[PDB]
């Protein structure tokens, strides 16, 4: 039997599924550590590796990219879990090696590959404390090109009144996503700051792991693909909406939680986002 | 204890030793500072970011 992880229900993805929208024909690049394409609960449509010593993007030697991918798009069938956008065209854009790290130029080359390959959505469950002009230029170019770009806010927690959102989430063109649990409480590790845009579930998130496994992970890495997946649902229902419109639809329909420094606009609600008229619940 | 700001500017070797005294079961990974990394939160892990001289270049923390 398939299970629906609590986070997929929490953002109201099943309302879109019941309307008949599952992310079909929407291309989502998981820019990450690769995706294990042999997992029976995933279907990987293509991809490319920018990691010079790990040239197969369909081999995930870390496990992280495969978990993220399952939250985006685990298949709708009778096994495993169900992704937010289970019909999405999933692309493994491997820019992180086994140890979970990548050079800036690797990430940038993956963002470039996603633009050149007409990806509709990028998920980047990744980050660091410093930016670069060239990283900023890559994400800005992807957005200018029409791509919805979503990233983890970071797991730096709080630091008095300072922003702790990392890059690339900290860039204005990228949607930065923080993590809540099943009661909508901010996870203690979740980064904070005026750059925090929206929240999604990122505590004890069950998803696919390499070698035909499943497991519960924690992080703003787990929150970000709920939002990438949501963008794919919205696009499958409104294939002409621009990235601009998809981003505002998600921002404008959140369930407001606490102060925006800690929670941004609140929890995404993809049911409300995918209506024509938007308001917060 | 989940952050070690006093280790910034120390050798990677001394950092590992200190962190393992405070958290003997820690899963330590050493990475280059100025790289981008996955944003899962692993309560058992400490990532140490080193500069090109193998000294700690970022406050180590759990995650
Ligand atoms: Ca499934
Ligand atoms: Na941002």
């Amino acid at each position: 039997a398939q299970s629906v992880p609590y986070g997929v229900s929490q953002i109201k993805a099943p309302a879109l599924h019941s309307q008949g929208y599952t992310g079909s024909n929407v291309k989502v690049a998981v820019i990450d550590s690769g995706i294990d394409s042999s997992h029976p609960d995933l279907k990987v449509a293509g991809g490319a590796s920018m990691v010079p010593s790990e040239t197969n993007p369909f081999q995930d030697n870390n496990s992280h990219g495969t978990h993220v991918a399952g939250t985006v798009a685990a298949l709708n069938n009778s096994i495993g879990v169900l992704g937010v956008a289970p019909s999405a065209s999933l692309y493994a854009v491997k820019v992180l090696g086994a140890d979970g790290s990548g050079q800036y130029s690797w990430i940038i080359n993956g963002i470039e590959w996603a633009i050149a390959n007409n990806m509709d959505v990028i998920n980047m469950s990744l980050g660091g404390p410093s930016g670069s002009a060239a990283l900023k230029a890559a994400v800005d170019k992807a957005v200018a090109s029409g791509v919805v770009v979503v990233a983890a806010a970071g797991n730096e927690g709080t630091s008095g009144s300072s922003s702790t959102v990392g890059y690339p989430g900290k860039y204005p063109s990228v949607i930065a996503v923080g993590a809540v649990d099943s009661s909508n409480q901010r996870a203690s590790f979740s980064s904070v700051g005026p750059e925090l845009d929206v929240m999604a579930p990122g505590v004890s998130i069950q998803s696919t792991l390499p070698g035909n496994k499943y497991g519960a992970y924690n992080g703003t890495s787990m929150a970000s693909p709920h939002v990438a997946g949501a963008a794919a649902l919205i696009l499958s229902k409104h294939p002409n909406w621009t990235n601009t419109q998809v981003r505002s639809s998600l921002e404008n329909t959140t369930t407001k939680l606490g102060d925006s420094f800690y929670y941004g606009k609140g929890l995404i609600n993809v049911q409300a986002a995918a209506q024509h008229h938007h308001h917060h619940h | 204890k989940t952050e070690w700001p006093e280790l910034v500017g120390k050798s990677v070797e001394e950092a590992k030793k200190v962190i393992l005294q405070d958290k003997p079961a820690a899963q330590i990974i050493v990475l280059p500072v100025g790289t981008i990394v996955t944003m899962e939160y692993r309560i058992d892990a400490v990532r140490l970011f080193v500069d090109r001289l193998d000294n700690i270049a970022q406050v180590p923390r759990v995650g």
